[PDB]
RNA sequence: GAUUCACGCAGUGUUAACGUGCAAAUUACUUGUCAUAUUUGAGUAUAGGGGCGAAAGACUCAUCGAACUAUCUAGUAGCUGG
RNA sequence: UGAAACUGUCCUUAGUGCAGAUCUUGGUGGUAGUAGCAAAUACUAAGAAGAGGAAAAAAACAUCUUAGAACUGAAGAGGAGAAAGGUUCCUAAACAACAUUACUUGGAUUAGGGUGAAUCGAUCCUAAAUUACAGAUGGAAAUCCUUAAGAAAAGGAUUGAAAGGGAAUAAGAUUAAUAGUUCUUAAUCAAGAGAAUGGUAACAUAUCAUGAACUUUAAAAUGGAGUGUGAAAAUCUACGGAAGAGUUCUCUUUUCUUCUUAACAAAAGUAAAUUCCACUGAAAUGAAUCAAUCAGAGAAGUGGAAUUUAUUGGCUUUGUAAGAAAUUCAAUGAAUUGUGGUAUUUUUGCAGUCUUCAUAAAAAUUAAAGGGAACUUUUGCUCGUACUAAUAACCGCAACAGGUCUCCAAGAAGCAAAAUCUUUAGUUAAAUAGAAUAACGCAGGUAAGGGAAGUCGGCAACAUAGCUCUGUAAGUUAGCAAGAAAGAGUAGCUCUGGUGAUUAUCGAAUCAGAACUUUAAAGGUUAGGGGAAUCCGACUGUUUAAUAAAAACAUAGCAUUCUGAUAAAUCUAAAAGGUUCAUUACAGAAUGUGAUUUCUGCCCAGUGCUCUG
RNA sequence: GGGAACGGGCUUGAUUGGAACGGCGGGGAAAGAAGACCCUGUUGAGCUUGACUCUAAUUUAUCAUGUGAAUUUCACUCAUUUCGUUAAAUGUUAAAAAACAUUAAAUGAAACAGGCGAUUGAAAGAGAUAGACGGGGAGUUUGGCUGG
RNA sequence: AAUAAAAUAUUACUUUGGAUAGUUUAGUUUCCUGGGCGAUGAAGAACGCAAUGAAUUGCGAUAAGUGAUAGGAACAAUAAAAUGUGAAUAUCCAAAAUUUGAAUGCUUGAAAGUAUACUAAGGUAUAUAUGAUAUUCAAUAUCCA
C-alpha cells in the first residue's frame, strides 16, 4: 500500500530478496541437487498473505 | 427454543441508550449548610433542549459560597421560567415559581415538581414533561409529609426533601397525533432500540411463545403469573382485570 | 449473491501478524492472538490440537542457550 | 478546460480538504488548500458577535498585533458595549438603593 | 550519495561525512530502502567541490 | 414520509439468453425505484440452546429448523456392498 | 534382455494368494482431431526490425513510424487518490514455458536502476468504544469495576480516526521512473540566542504602550430544505488587434489555435451584504423584500464605525514578475501579451424564510477580560513516498461480461449531468481468422385481407407518447379523482409588435401575430395506451442473498396489564456486577388489532389471572 | 415365442457391403442423485403439550444469638440495605436590576462531641433443609398382527 | 461376387509409464544411563552476516566466525589471500551475544516514539507481589508529662 508501517516495509523487503533463483555457481558443485528454488512465488500467482 | 426479544434486551449489546448528545444529569444541587439553613441565588442563564426528553433543561449558574468561582448547575425547567431570572434554592426561600423549597415548608395543596424521594438524592418524583405532585398534609410528630404522585398513589416523605415549585415545562406533548412512521422513528433518536415491534403471533414457535400454527392466534391465556420464568413471561403479567372498561 | 458477487468488498483485514509467534493471527478487534495466545502470559496450548503442539514447541527453533546447558 | 487533481493524499471532499482552483503561467490550472470559515467572538450575556475583532482561527490570533484582538474598553473583548453599559448601571443604581435601605 | 546504516539519523550522518572526509555539509536527505539500508544524499558546501571529494573516495 | 426524468440500485415479466455458462446465480430487453423509514465508506459493539431479525426459520465468510475446527472416535448399526 | 546376488529339502513363524467393496493411489484409452477458441461496432496501405507471407490466392500476417478510417464521448475506455496487492514501476538482453492461433509484444524469463519533506500525512487530541496496579467475585480458568471501594492516578489511568480537530510553501525546471520531497527563485511557522494616546460613540494606533495567583467568557464546535445575491473559474459573446495554420477555380475583410501567472505581502482606485454609533423624533402611520420583516425599550433621513466576501484588505492594480511561460521568426538571438457584457453552468461566501415529540460531538490548543503579585543569527530528529486503483496489478482457483469508497469536468440540443454526434485525453488490442451464404438456431425486423377466432391467461409483440389552447364525469376523507376521457394547432422563409438601463445608444432570450412556399410539419434520438366493474391491503416503506416480492412484516390509530424507581422487565456461575436509566408515570416494561367513518352483541359454567374475603 | 409376465444377445423366421459427413429426437426402460412420495428401523433432529422423569428462575416455612423492656407486640443502634458530597458548619452550649465578590486590613472567622451527612434496621438480602410453582430448559418414549 | 482402406489376431523393435528385482546416511518397538532451562533474562519469533547464496546449516555489529587447549597439512564450483612462525577439525572453557519474547520505566497495530537520576551520542537503574535490615513518616489506637 502507499502507507506502510516500518516493521511492515522491512518484511516486504525480505520477501522480494528471497524471491530469487539459485545462483549459477551453486548448481555446479559436486552432488548438488539444488537446481531450482521451490519456495518461490509471484505477485500474480500466489498472494503471500501477509 | 430461542431467546425472545425481552431476553436479549437485558444484555445491552445494541439496546444501550443513544445518550451521546445528552446535556447531562438534570438534578438539584448538593445539600450543604447554605441551603439547609439559608438561601442561595441562582441565575437561569439559558433554557436548553436535552435530547431524548420533552422537558427543557435550564442552565442555572449559582455562586460558590464556600470558595471562589461559579457553581454551574442544570435544572429541569418548570413552566414559566425565563432567561435572566433569579431563582433562590434554600430552606428559607420564598414560595414562587422555580424556587426550590424543602417539601416540609410548602402549604398544603402547594404544587411541587421534581420532588426528592429521600433527602439528598436530588430529584426523583415528578420529573417528566407537564407532570407535578401536589402536597397533601404535614405531620410534625415525625416530620413526614404526604404528597400525591402523578400516578395517583400517595407517598409519605421526610420534610427535608427538596422540591422545585411549579409544574414541569413542555406540557401537553403527547396530545399531538404522530401521523406517520417516520415521525415515530425520529422520536427514538435519543432513546433505546425498540420501535419496529413485531407481534408474537407473527413469529415462529421458537422466537416467541405466541408463535401460532396454521391460523394466526395465541392458543393459551395471555394473563400470566408474576412468578413465570423470564422468557415465557409475555402478554399481561398478573392481570387483575382484562378487557375494555365498562 | 452469496458467492462471486458478494466477494468484492473483502479488503478490511481482520488478522495481522502477531509479535510473539510471528503468524498472521493477531485479531485487530479482539486485541489478542488466536494462535499463540497473546497478551495472555502463558503460551496457548490445547490437548486436542496435538498437531498444533508439534508445529511450535521446545526443540523446533534454534535453542540458542539451551543446546549449551544440556550438553554440559 | 483543464482538469486538475488533488495534490495531497486526501481524496475525499471533507471539510478540512477544501481546495480552490487558480490559473497559472501558461494556462495551467493548479490546486490550493483554502482554509475553513470560522465564527467570531460572542458577548457573554446576550450571545451576539462583537465588533472590532476579526473572524480568524484560534491560533491566528497570536500572530495579530496586541490591539488587533481586543477592544479598548472595560470588559473589552468579552462583552458587547450594550452588555457593559447595563453592567455599570446595575453596579451603581443597586449600591444607591441599598445605601439608604440599610 | 552514500548507503548508511538504518539506525543513524540526519545528525550522526552529517557529522560522519564531515569527520571522515573533512568537508562541510549543509543538507542531508535520507530514505530507507527496502533492503534496510538508508540512502543519504549528502550535499556539500558551495566552496567545496564534490568532484574532488569523489575522486578521493575512488568513485571515478 | 406529494407525481415524475437522470446518475445509481433492485430484480416484475419474457417463466428470453446461458444452462459441462462471463458467472458455484450472470447477461439483454421490458419493469419498478431513484433523499429523509434515503444510499454508502472507515472504526467500534453483539458469537453457538448464543447473536441479529419491519418476521422469510431468514442472516451469522459459497456451511443454518442450530456455524467452522479439533478431541472422545476406528461412535453404534438386527441394515446395503466386498 | 540384464549385470550381483540366489536356489532346492525338513521344521518354525506370518502384515501370505484378488476381478469386483461408486474400493485407495498412480497411469492411460474410446468419445476426439469432436464440442469449442462468436458480447465489448474495425480495420486498411506504405516503410523498418525480424528465421518467421511464403503462394498455382497458402484470400488470414504479431511489434514500431506515417497516412486513411474509427470507438469510449467528458457521471469517459481521461488525469489522480483510500482500502487491497508487493516490485507488478523504468531500462537492456532474451522467447523453453504462460496470455484457448502466433507473437519480434507482455502485468511473463534474466540482470541492473528507482521511492529524497521543518511546511503533505503518521507522530499530538478526543468520539462510539478498549485495557492496566490496588479492590470485589470465583473450586477453577478467569470475570466485574475505569474513578468507584485506594495513604494510588492540581483532580484523575492506557489505547482508539493516514475521511473528525491540527503551528508553517509556492511557481518554473529536471529524471529511462521520484518529486507540495530534488535544483533556481521567492516565502512561512515553532523553540531559542543577541507602567501610552485619539474619537461624543460605535471604535482605532509598520510587537510596542508592564501584568503573577485565582475565576469567567469565547474560538476550536457542528442538522437539513428552499429562495435572492456578491465574487472567481469555465463556456458564450462585443470593439480593436499581433503571430501562425486550413479552403480557394466557385465564393468567403473567411474558419481555427496562442495572447497566462503562484505562495506570501502593498494600498492608486472601488463594491455587495449585515450589525452597531451620533443629530432629530414617525400618525395623514411609514420603511422596505422575490418572500418576509421592522419602529416611541425608538422607524425613515444625513454623517460615521466594525465584520464577512477562497492570503495580507473583497475586485481591478502593484512587489513577487517576465528575467518565467505560451505562440511565432532566424541560425543561440529576436517580436507581441488592450478594454468590455443588464448571457449559461460550477465553486465559495452572505442575507433573512421554513421543519422537527430529530435541536443535529469531545479534547488537545489558543485569545481576551475581572484582579493587582512583583534588526540579525542557530536548530527543526524518527517513519510512508515507485506502481494499478481496474472490461489485465484488489476480491472472486484466471487477462472471469460479477463486486469495490472518492476529487477534476468542453461543444451541438433540450426543461433535462436524458438519447444521438464531436473537441483535449485513451485505444484499434482486448477467450484466433479465411471461404461458402444449406437446414435448425440467438439477436433485430417487416407484411396482403381479417383483427385475440391462438392460448390457462392479449404471454410476446404492435399501438398512445413532447409542447400550446379549449374541455374534463361518477365518487369523495372535500384534500383528490385528473396528464381523466375528448378535440384543435405544431414545418420553411420574410416580416411586425410586447416585455428594460443610461440620457438617441446598448443588452437578454422569451411570448404573440401576419403574409408567401412546400413533399401539410413533435416523432432521427427521448418520448403516458385508455375505459367500466369486483377482491385484498389504509397510504410511503421491508422481506425468503440463489425458484415465493405479496393478499405477508412494519407502520400512525384503537385498546389491554404491571411498576413509585431499593421498582417493572431482565443479563451473569458469582459480584460494592450489567441493560432500559445522562431515566421517574405526558415515564419504563409486556401485549392484541391494524388509517378515517359506523359498531364491538349475550356468556365467569370450564381453563387461566386476580382478591381488600 | 418363452422368459423375472415390454430383449442388442436365447429359439424360429425377415433380412445383412466396407468405411461415415450434415441433420433431426423414436430407442439405448440414455446421463445427472445409495427415492425426496410409501413402508421397516426397538435410528435421529426441530417444535408442541397435565406424555414420563427432572431443572435454572420465582415463592413459602425452619436454622444461623445486637441491646432495653413488658410464641407475639414495642423502643434504641451496633451489625446490614439504599444513597450524597470538594466525606465542606450534624448535635449541644455561649422574588424590582442576566454586574463584581479571591491572594484581608486591623483573635478578626466562638467552643465542645469518641457519630462524614442522611435512609432502612434486627427486619431485609446471600447460604443450608423442606413444600409449591415451573415446556423458560434438559433427557427420553410414543407395542404387535395386518391382502402397503 | 469382390478390394482389405478401416477392423481384428500373433511375434519382434521403438515409444508413453514406472510395476517387478538388487540396494538404504530413514523409520518402528524394546531395554540401559541421564532426565542436566529461566530476571546472570529461558522456550519461541523476527531481522542480519559467506568473495561470489535463493533455501538450508552455522553464527550475532568480534557475523558459514574470535581467543585458549587438543589437533597435525588442507579447501575446491571458480578465481584470491594466508599457512609447520601451525591449514582443516574438535570442546561441559574465556570474550562477545542485534529487535522482541515471563518481558519487567510508560506506550506498542504492521508503532513511528518517549520520562526521570547516574556515568552531545553511548551504557546503566526505575513493572507487580514479596522476606530481612536501615531510614523517613501517619493514626491519640494504649499509656503519659
Amino acid at each position: 500500500t502507499g502507507h506502510k508501517g516500518f516493521s511492515y516495509k522491512l518484511k516486504l523487503g525480505k520477501k522480494i530478496h528471497q524471491n530469487r533463483g539459485v545462483p549459477q555457481w551453486f548448481r555446479m558443485k559436486t552432488g548438488n541437487t539444488i537446481n531450482y528454488n521451490f519456495k518461490r512465488r509471484h505477485w500474480n500467482r500466489r498472494k503471500m498473505g501477509m | 427454543g430461542r431467546r425472545t426479544l425481552s431476553q436479549r434486551k437485558g444484555r445491552g449489546s445494541i439496546f444501550k441508550s443513544r445518550s451521546h448528545h445528552k446535556l447531562g444529569v438534570a438534578q438539584h444541587r448538593a445539600i450543604d449548610f447554605f441551603e439547609r439553613h439559608s438561601t442561595v441565588r441562582g441565575l437561569v442563564k439559558s433554557i436548553e433542549h436535552d435530547p431524548g426528553r420533552g422537558a427543557p433543561l435550564a442552565r442555572v449558574v449559582f455562586r460558590n459560597p464556600r470558595q471562589y468561582g461559579l457553581d454551574k448547575e442544570l435544572f429541569i425547567c418548570a413552566e414559566g421560567l425565563y432567561s435572566g431570572q433569579y431563582i433562590y434554592c434554600g430552606s428559607k426561600a420564598s414560595l414562587h415559581i422555580g424556587n426550590v423549597l424543602p417539601i416540609g415548608q410548602c402549604p398544603e395543596g402547594t404544587v411541587v415538581c421534581n420532588v426528592e424521594s429521600k433527602p439528598g438524592d436530588r430529584g426523583i418524583i415528578a420529573r417528566a414533561s407537564g407532570n407535578y405532585a401536589t402536597v397533601i398534609s404535614h405531620n410534625a410528630d415525625n416530620e413526614t409529609t404526604r404528597i400525591r404522585l402523578p400516578s395517583g398513589a400517595k407517598k409519605t416523605l421526610k420534610s427535608n426533601c427538596r422540591a422545585m415549585v411549579g409544574i414541569i415545562a413542555g406540557g401537553g406533548r403527547t396530545e399531538k397525533p404522530i401521523l406517520k412512521a417516520g415521525v415515530a422513528y425520529r422520536m427514538y433518536k435519543a432513546k433505546r432500540t425498540t420501535w419496529p415491534r413485531v407481534r408474537g403471533v407473527a413469529m415462529n414457535p421458537v422466537d416467541h411463545p405466541h408463535g401460532g400454527g396454521n391460523h394466526q392466534h395465541v392458543g393459551h391465556p395471555t394473563t400470566l403469573k408474576r412468578s413465570s420464568p423470564p422468557g415465557q413471561k409475555a402478554g399481561k403479567v398478573a392481570a387483575r382485570r382484562t378487557g375494555l372498561i365498562r | 449473491t452469496k458467492g462471486t458477487s458478494c466477494r468484492g468488498t473483502r479488503h478490511n483485514k481482520t488478522h495481522i501478524l502477531c509479535k510473539r509467534c510471528g503468524k498472521r493471527s493477531w485479531h485487530l478487534q479482539k486485541q489478542r492472538c488466536a494462535s499463540c495466545g497473546y497478551p495472555d502470559a502463558k503460551m496457548r496450548q490445547y490437548a486436542w490440537g496435538y498437531k498444533a503442539l508439534r508445529r511450535r514447541t521446545q526443540g523446533t527453533g534454534r535453542m540458542r542457550h539451551l543446546k549449551i546447558a544440556l550438553k554440559r | 478546460a483543464v482538469r486538475v487533481t488533488y495534490v495531497r493524499k486526501h481524496s475525499y471532499n471533507t471539510k478540512s480538504n477544501g481546495i480552490r482552483i487558480v490559473k497559472t503561467a501558461g494556462g495551467n490550472m493548479t490546486v490550493q488548500h483554502r482554509q475553513k470559515i470560522s465564527n467570531g467572538v460572542r458577548c457573554g450575556d446576550c450571545g451576539c458577535v462583537l465588533a472590532g475583532i476579526r473572524h480568524i482561527r484560534p491560533h491566528q490570533y497570536g500572530w495579530l498585533g496586541k490591539s488587533k484582538r481586543t477592544v479598548t474598553r472595560a470588559y473589552g473583548g468579552v462583552k458587547c458595549h450594550k452588555c457593559v453599559q447595563k453592567k455599570i448601571l446595575r453596579a451603581f443604581l443597586i449600591n444607591e438603593h441599598n445605601l439608604i435601605k440599610l | 550519495v552514500f548507503l548508511c546504516e538504518q539506525k543513524a539519523n540526519k545528525t550522526m550522518i552529517k557529522k560522519a561525512v564531515e569527520k571522515r572526509y573533512g568537508v562541510k555539509v549543509i543538507k542531508v536527505n535520507t530514505l530507507v530502502r527496502l533492503d534496510g539500508l538508508k540512502k543519504a544524499f549528502v550535499r556539500l558546501a558551495p566552496d567545496v567541490e564534490a568532484m574532488e571529494v569523489a575522486t578521493k573516495i575512488g568513485l571515478f
